[PDB]
């Protein structure tokens, strides 16, 4: 009943015995290989711990230490970033003059003439211009020298070592047992209050003492080397009292509850800093303070050892009504015995979170000199969109794996899951209809516009000047937001963003940081295209999950396992009738959706927001509002967006952006290459490998591990992975080359 | 090497000589105590038995439950007798359940 | 035997075989259920005793120099607070016969042999009285109990030849050790948010209590 | 040690070490005799 | 092999590895990474440590005495570190390649016996000369044992071999230290010794 640390001593002895043996976990693998297919299986089931065994304890111990290994990898990556910024960067030069020097923290060796990639990024430096936005983070944290970056790199190196050691320790020396993992009340209490609460309180503590004064000094124009070191701001306090007078009272305001005496550096201004083009740091500090208080209270909800708190089982089984029978009764037993349920929930939430992060970061730029660094903005948005999409697809993959492997109504019965399984056909039919209707009335409008324009009938077109489809709801909402500060958020001075409205354009160094974003008919059309693509990928994934165990087609689909080729060409043909195959499609449709989203973002930003400001306040954008009139027909996307924007990357050869041109072409190649795997089947290939094997045998050079063509599932996997790599990489090259050349 | 192999059987219990590099069922045929079989390739229940003492190598195994290996059952056609083990014959159905 | 804020789970593993056993374990850490690395109860008892011993040493030692810094021939250059000694350079340094880094590595070479030998005795009890160490191994035998090795070195005066002597003496030892541990914690936090030094700070408190903990509420530095 | 020698000769590690050695050799060769479109010695 | 069960260990109180039963000269049970758990590998590494220690003793002499003797004004050997390029009667390449063939043949003879004990012992020109030693790494002979100082019954010889290996380990560390000292500072080893003895508390590696 009570909660304690519970461990096991030396469960597995560290040794090199199993390294010598390839696929020790799989009994069939351990023995050895007869054909080439054995090598592929070895890799495909390396991390599927729940099939190497059946013990939940062993699965969870393996999971814990694998997480430790992953954390170590992440720390090594971070330390590499910091070290490259310390040693092979122009960070100090950029710190002296941010809006003329281009950030770059990677140089290349002059081996085969590749030193042309060491382009002129300014600052007496020649390297590869980076888009990671790391310089902005380091500037917002207060880092002024490269000694601080060196110290950070070494600290992260020793942290990576610590994480690797802890991974070894918690698997080979002191491995917890099942009752320790199956405690989720204390785990939640610690992750809410300890990891997020204390973490954000600690970060607010950093910003209050390091980033606020140092960034004040930097924005006052002081030479970066003439700025006091951060620890001075802690030793000598009147240094802070000068910048921030109310540091004089010194924490007595915090206990007199005269918190208003802190109004100096704990603000609620909102908007952007007109000097840096980022959010006010005195706003971010206040934000993290409030976040910390909220999380610290929130991590006290669940009962662990002292009576007070909430039993999650009680909360769950208290919720049920007349439509759902006994809903939520039995979910606590499901979410604590199967790792795949937890994994899919967390993956869905993390993907949602990543995409929300992308949006909020484009809209409210948090770092100084980030908004006017167009390359960094574009790259960050695109990268986070892709990450979010991939995570969301993985959520569906693991929900299906749960349904196939761990769902059991004999021992772990839940009502809601059962009801959804019982009317899955109604669910999928209505989602099908919605997909069809949405596809007709969003893309059909584009086709109508294209033919109306090609028949010389622009008046009949669905445009801003012929037949207006105005997004009146979005316009109304954003006008409500523009009017918010002072009316219904009285403590704010500026609206939370500048895309809402109110005028108040902000520029930095002759470039536009932000201005109100207008929503017209093209925005309506493309938003409905977005809704359509999201609905279709949801349809595919949900159909895969709901029909993973059985269907009216094949009545015992679970016995065939979560992943399998087919069940023969019977009943008309059952190609890809498995849950894994549904995930394979969803990835295709996720690719489509995210591609359209990032294209929309890039065109709209290069057309209505970014650009150069001038002396009168005349804003010339990258494209003179060509999105409002040209984006309404597909010919406009092919001509004004792809063909026009594509010219930058094509002319990259012979300059320092040549690598982007090379990657453009190479990604085209690998994408086209995927089609060989996606259009063919393994029968032809086995029959061809047969005669190649004959040719080898004729010369006593045939191998003993018999070469087999790939499995049916592996061929689809090779085809989908190559497809995604090709498409994403060509978009990456195009975006980067274009925004670095025109930005 | 050639450890003695004991097999309970409705015919009785006999002892035969056979080298650890060979299957118990294959040398049984050489002596001449008849046992059941069908596929002879380790993929069926026909030649099933279970063990009383010792244990046989599970390397020559396929089409078996991730448990049939350690719960007792085994296939005479695909099995190397690493010791002086005592095994059962005609054991398909109490394996078939 | 009196008990403070005990627990039914805590009482089970805390019956009294250890000195200073007051059944106080509100977070249940000496549980013999989940014994693994560094959570085993014997190791926790050993750690309490060793921390208490080092804390008694450091707690009479950190307050010493600035006391006789007021009484006796002891100069003022030899009269620092415990934080100005060079331990925290950004708070004050000194110039000893060495560098304060060679000082550290010499300190830790000496402490290395002493601590490693002590651990070698914890793990395989009675192993240090076997190998040669310029003689002196017959005195490093041990007594079966790690926290109480005894011998001609660690107990020359022969206190407690009967065992209730040792019982009440161990009780007194661990009590004074807990006192010294929280004394050192007070030293730390007080020297931070008041930044004066404990002895001199105590004298200011004894002038008259106008200068209460709240008074330095304001965190001068 | 014996098992470490074995694992260091497994196919992926053997091939990565082989190809790293080959890459180093070719890189150095073209670092000494760069821009070579022909065989100009004989 | 005299399996010293209670030999003095490097880490008192902890059991030595099984493949280290004290058989080898100066065995103190030091092999944490287990680099010698294979008998063949053990043999090979015994040979390696011996030849390393011998080369390093020759090197420690040739570094530390000439500069300790030219610090005091006896003669004028330049700095051992940059002693490589101070030109001689020929170029370094002619001497290095000439020496490589010379040093190479002897190395080949050692390989011939390390991998096949006692099969190269005799001389290729006058086959009546017969290097003495019966152990690998301890070749004896009139060439390498003219004094016969350690050809006595295997008791003093065993304690003599330990002596050699201990001096050799010290010399390896010494030679590496001189190279590291010469890279960190810009002085000579005797200069570093004299400075650290002039001001021990302050003139150490913690001087930069
Ligand atoms: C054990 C034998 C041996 C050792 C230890 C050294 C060591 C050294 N020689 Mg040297 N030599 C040796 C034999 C011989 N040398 C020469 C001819 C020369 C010349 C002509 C020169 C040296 C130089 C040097 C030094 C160059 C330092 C440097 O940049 O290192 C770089 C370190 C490495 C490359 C090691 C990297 C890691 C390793 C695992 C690979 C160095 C300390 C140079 C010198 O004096 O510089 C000041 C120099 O100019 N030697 C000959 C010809 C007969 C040798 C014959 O045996
Ligand atoms: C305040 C307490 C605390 C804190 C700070 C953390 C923090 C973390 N936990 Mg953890 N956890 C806790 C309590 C805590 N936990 C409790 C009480 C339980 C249940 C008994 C768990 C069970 C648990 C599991 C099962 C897992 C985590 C994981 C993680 C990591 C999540 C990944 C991440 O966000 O990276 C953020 C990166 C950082 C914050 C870098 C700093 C890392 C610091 C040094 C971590 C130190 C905190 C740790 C608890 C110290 C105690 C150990 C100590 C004896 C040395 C993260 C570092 C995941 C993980 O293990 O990842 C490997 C995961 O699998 N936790
Ligand atoms: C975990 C976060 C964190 C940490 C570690 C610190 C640490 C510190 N703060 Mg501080 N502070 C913080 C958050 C934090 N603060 C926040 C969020 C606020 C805004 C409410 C303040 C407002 C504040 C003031 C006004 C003062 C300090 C001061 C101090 C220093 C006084 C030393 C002391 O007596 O204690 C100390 C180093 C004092 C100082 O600056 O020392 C010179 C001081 O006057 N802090
Ligand atoms: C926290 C995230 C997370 C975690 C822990 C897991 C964990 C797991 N997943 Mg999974 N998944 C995730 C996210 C995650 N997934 C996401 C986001 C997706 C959507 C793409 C998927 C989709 C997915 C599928 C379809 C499957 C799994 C499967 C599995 C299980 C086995 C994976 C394995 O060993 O295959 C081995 C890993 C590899 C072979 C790596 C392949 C290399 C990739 C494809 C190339 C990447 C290219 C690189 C980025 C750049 C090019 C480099 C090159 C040019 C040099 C395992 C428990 C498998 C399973 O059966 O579950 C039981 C399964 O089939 N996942
Ligand atoms: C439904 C639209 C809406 C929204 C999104 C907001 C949002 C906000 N208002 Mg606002 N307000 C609104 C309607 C709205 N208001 C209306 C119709 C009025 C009357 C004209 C006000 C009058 C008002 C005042 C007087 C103030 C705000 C303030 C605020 C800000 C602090 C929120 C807060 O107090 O925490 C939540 C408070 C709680 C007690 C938690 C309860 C959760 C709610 C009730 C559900 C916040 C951004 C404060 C501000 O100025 O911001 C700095 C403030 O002073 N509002
Ligand atoms: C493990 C406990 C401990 C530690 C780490 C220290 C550490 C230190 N002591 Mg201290 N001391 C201690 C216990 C301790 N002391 C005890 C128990 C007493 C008696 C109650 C003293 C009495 C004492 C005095 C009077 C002085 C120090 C001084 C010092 C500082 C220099 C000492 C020195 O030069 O080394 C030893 C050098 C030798 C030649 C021997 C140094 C930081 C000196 C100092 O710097 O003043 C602040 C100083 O004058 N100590
Ligand atoms: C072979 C034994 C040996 C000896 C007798 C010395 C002696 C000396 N070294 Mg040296 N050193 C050695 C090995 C040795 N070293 C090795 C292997 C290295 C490579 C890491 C170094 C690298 C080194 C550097 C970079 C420096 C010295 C320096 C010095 C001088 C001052 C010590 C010091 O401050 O630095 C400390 C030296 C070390 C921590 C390395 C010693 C570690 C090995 C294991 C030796 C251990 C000693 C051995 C167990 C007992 C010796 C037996 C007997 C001769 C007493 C001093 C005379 C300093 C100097 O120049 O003086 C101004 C200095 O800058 N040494
Ligand atoms: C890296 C070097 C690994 C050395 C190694 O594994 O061999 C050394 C041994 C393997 O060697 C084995 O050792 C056993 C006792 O430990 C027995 O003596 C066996 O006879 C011996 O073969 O493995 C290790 O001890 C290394 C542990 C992990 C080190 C990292
Ligand atoms: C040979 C050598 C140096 C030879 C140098 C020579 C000849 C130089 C000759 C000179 O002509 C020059 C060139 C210049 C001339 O003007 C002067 C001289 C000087 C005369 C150093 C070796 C130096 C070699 C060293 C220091 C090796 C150290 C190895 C260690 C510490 C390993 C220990 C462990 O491996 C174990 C045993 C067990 C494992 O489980 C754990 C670990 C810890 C891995
Ligand atoms: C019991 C319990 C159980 C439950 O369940 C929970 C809870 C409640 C949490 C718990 C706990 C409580 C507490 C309080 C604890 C604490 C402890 C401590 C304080 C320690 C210290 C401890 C402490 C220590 C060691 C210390 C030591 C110190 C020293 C040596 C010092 C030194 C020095 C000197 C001399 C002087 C110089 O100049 C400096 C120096 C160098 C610095
Ligand atoms: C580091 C440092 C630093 C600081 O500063 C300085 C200093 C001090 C310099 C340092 C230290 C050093 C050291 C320690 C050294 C040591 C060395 C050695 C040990 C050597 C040996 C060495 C040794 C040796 C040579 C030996 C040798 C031997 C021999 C020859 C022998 C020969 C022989 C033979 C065979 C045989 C015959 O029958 C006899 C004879 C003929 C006789
Ligand atoms: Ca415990």
């Amino acid at each position: 009943p009570e909660v304690k640390i519970l461990v096991d001593r030396d469960p597995i002895k560290t040794s090199f015995e199993q390294w010598a043996k390839p696929g020790h976990f799989s009994r069939t693998i351990a023995k050895g290989p007869d054909t080439t297919t054995w090598i592929w299986n070895l890799h495909a089931d390396a991390h599927d711990f729940d099939s190497h065994t059946s013990d939940l304890e062993e699965i969870s111990r393996k999971v814990f230490s694998a997480h430790f290994g992953q954390l170590s990898i992440i720390f090594l990556w971070l330390s590499g970033m910091y070290f490259h910024g310390a040693r092979f960067s122009n960070y100090e030069a950029w710190l002296n003059d941010p809006t003329h020097i281009r950030p770059s923290a990677q140089v290349v060796w002059p081996i085969v003439g590749q030193e042309i990639l060491n382009g002129d990024v300014g600052g007496g430096f020649r390297g590869i211009q980076i888009t990671s936005g790391f310089f902005q983070i380091w500037r917002a944290s207060g880092i002024t020298s490269e000694l601080q970056l060196y110290c950070t790199a070494i600290g992260a190196l020793v942290f990576a070592a610590l994480m690797l050691f802890a991974g070894w320790f918690h698997y080979h020396k002191a491995a917890p047992k099942l009752v320790w993992f199956q405690d989720v009340e204390s785990m939640l209490n610690h992750h809410l209050a300890g990891l997020l609460g204390l973490g954000s309180l600690s970060w607010a503590g950093h910003q209050v003492h390091v980033s606020l004064p140092i960034n004040q000094f930097l924005n006052a124009g002081v030479d970066p080397k003439e700025i006091p070191l951060p620890h001075e701001f802690i030793l000598n306090r009147d240094l802070l009292a000068q910048l921030y007078p109310s540091f004089a009272e010194g924490a007595t305001p915090f206990f007199t509850l005269n918190w208003s005496k802190y109004a100096d550096f704990l603000t609620f201004r909102g908007g952007l800093d007109p000097l840096t083009g980022g959010l006010w740091l005195t706003d971010i500090a206040h934000h993290h303070l409030a976040i910390a208080i909220l999380f610290l209270i929130a991590g006290h909800m669940y009962r662990t050892n002292w009576g007070i708190g909430h039993g999650i089982k009680d909360i769950l089984e208290a919720h049920k009504g007349p439509f759902t029978g006994q809903g939520h009764k039995g979910l606590y037993e499901i979410l604590t015995t199967s790792w795949h349920a937890q994994l899919s929930i967390n993956l869905a939430m993390l993907g949602s979170l990543t995409i929300i992060v992308a949006h909020h970061m484009y809209a409210m730029p948090p770092y100084p000199y980030l908004a006017t660094d167009y390359g960094t903005q574009l790259s960050l948005f695109t990268h986070h969109m892709w990450i979010g999409g991939f995570l969301i697809v993985g959520a569906a993959a693991h929900a299906a794996i749960f349904m196939v492997r761990d769902y059991d109504p004999t021992t772990r019965y839940n009502d809601l899951l059962d009801r959804v399984l019982r009317h899955r056909d109604a669910i999928i039919s209505h989602l099908n209809w919605v997909c069809i209707f949405l596809g007709f009335h969003s893309f059909g409008l584009y086709i109508h516009n294209d033919t109306m324009s090609a028949l010389g009938r622009p008046q009949d077109m669905f445009s801003d000047t012929a037949i207006q489809l105005q997004p009146v709801f979005a316009q109304w909402i954003q006008n409500t937001h523009a009017l918010a500060p002072g009316t219904t958020a009285p403590g704010a001075t500026t609206s939370t963003s500048l895309t809402w409205g109110g005028g108040d354009l902000v520029s930095v160094g002759g470039k536009v940081a932000l201005l109100p974003i207008p929503l017209g008919t093209a925005d309506f059309l493309v938003h409905h295209i977005h809704a359509f693509t999201i609905h279709v990928t949801v349809l595919i994934l949900l159909k895969g999950v709901l029909f993973a165990r059985s269907s009216r087609l094949i009545p015992d689909k679970a016995n065939l396992g979560f992943r399998f080729p087919c069940d023969g060409p019977g009943r008309g043909g059952t190609c890809q009738v498995s849950a894994w195959d549904h995930v394979f499609l969803g990835l295709f449709w996720m690719y489509n959706a995210i591609s359209v989203v990032i294209f929309h973002f890039s065109w709209k930003m290069q057309s209505d927001v970014w650009g150069s400001i001038n002396d009168q306040g005349v804003v010339t954008h990258i494209t003179g509002g060509n999105f409002a009139q040209s984006s309404i027909t597909i010919n406009g996307w092919l001509r004004d967006f792809l063909w026009a924007q594509a010219s930058q990357v094509i002319q990259s050869y012979g300059s320092s952006l040549s690598a982007y041109g090379l990657f453009f072409l190479g990604a085209h190649f690998v994408w086209a290459f995927s089609l060989m795997f996606l259009f063919s089947g393994r029968g032809y290939w086995q029959e061809l490998i047969e005669s190649i094997v004959w040719a080898h045998n004729k010369l006593k050079v045939a191998p003993a591990t018999q070469p087999r063509a790939l499995s049916i599932v592996q061929g689809r996997a090779v085809g989908v992975t190559h497809y995604l790599l090709g498409g994403i990489a060509t978009t990456w090259a195009f975006f980067l080359a274009r925004i670095i050349a025109v930005g | 090497a050639s450890y003695k192999v004991k097999l309970v059987t409705p015919d009785g219990t006999q002892e035969f000589e056979c080298p650890s590099d060979v299957y118990i069922l294959d040398h049984a045929e050489e002596v001449g105590i008849d046992l059941p079989y069908s596929c002879r390739a380790g993929s069926c229940s026909s030649c099933a038995g279970k063990v009383v003492g010792g244990e046989v190598d599970q390397s020559d195994g396929s089409f078996l439950d991730d448990e049939q290996i350690e719960a007792g059952f085994v296939l005479t056609c695909v099995a190397y007798p690493t010791s002086d083990v005592v095994i059962e014959t005609h054991k398909e159905e109490d394996l078939t359940a | 035997r009196p008990l403070w804020f005990a627990s039914k789970q805590s009482l089970s593993y805390l019956d009294g075989s250890l000195p200073g056993d007051y059944g106080f374990d509100p977070l249940g850490l000496s549980d013999p259920e989940g014994t693994g690395g560094f959570i085993e109860p014997r190791w926790l008892a050993y750690g309490e005793v060793i921390n208490g011993r080092f804390a008694m040493l450091g707690a009479v030692g950190a307050i010493a120099p600035e006391y006789l810094g007021k009484v006796g021939l002891i100069p003022q250059e030899t009269a620092l607070a415990w934080f100005q000694t060079g331990v925290i350079p950004p708070a004050g340094t000194y110039n000893y016969w060495a560098d304060n880094y060679t000082l550290f590595v010499l300190e830790m070479a000496l402490m290395g042999f002493a601590e490693h030998r002590r651990f070698q005795d914890w793990a395989k009890p009675g192993s240090m009285g076997k190998q040669y160490f310029l003689g002196l191994e017959k005195g490093f035998g041990g007594s079966g109990n790690p926290a109480y090795p005894g011998g001609p070195f660690f107990n020359p005066l022969g206190f407690g030849k009967d065992e209730k002597s040792l019982k009440e003496l161990k009780l007194k030892e661990v009590k004074n050790g807990r006192l010294a541990m929280l004394a050192i914690l007070g030293y730390f936090i007080q020297g931070l948010v008041t930044g004066v030094g404990p002895y001199q700070n105590l004298l200011d408190h004894v002038a008259d209590p106008v200068n209460n903990n709240v008074l330095t509420s304001l965190k001068f530095h | 040690m014996r098992d470490l020698k074995t694992y260091l000769s497994v196919a992926p590690v053997a091939s990565t070490l082989w190809f790293a050695a080959l890459a180093g050799l070719l890189i150095e060769i073209n670092r000494f005799f760069p821009d070579a479109l022909t065989f100009p010695f004989f | 092999t005299v399996a010293e069960p209670d030999r003095p260990l490097w880490f008192p109180g902890s059991t030595p590895p099984p493949w280290l039963d004290g058989s080898l000269p100066g065995d103190f049970g030091f092999d944490p990474l287990g680099l010698g758990s294979d008998p063949e590998s053990l043999r090979w590494n015994v040979q390696a440590e011996l030849v390393h220690s011998r080369w390093a003793m020759l090197g420690a002499a040739g570094i530390f005495i000439p500069e300790f003797l030219t610090k005091l004004g006896i003669l004028n050997t330049p700095s051992w570190y940059t002693a490589g390029e101070q030109e001689y009667f020929t170029d370094t390449t002619t001497l290095f390649i000439v020496e490589l063939v010379f040093i190479g043949w002897a190395e080949g003879r050692r390989w011939a016996d390390i991998l096949n004990p006692g099969c190269v012992n005799t001389d290729p020109i006058f086959p009546n000369n017969k290097l003495t030693g019966t152990d690998v790494g301890y070749p004896g002979g009139l060439w390498f044992d003219p004094l016969g100082w350690g050809s006595a019954s295997p008791q003093k010889l065993k304690e003599l071999r330990t002596k050699e290996i201990k001096n050799g380990r010290l010399a390896m560390l010494a030679v590496m230290g001189a190279w590291f000292q010469h890279i960190y500072t810009g002085t000579g080893p005797i200069d570093n010794l004299f400075a650290h003895l002039a001001d021990p508390g302050h003139a150490t590696i913690f001087a930069a």
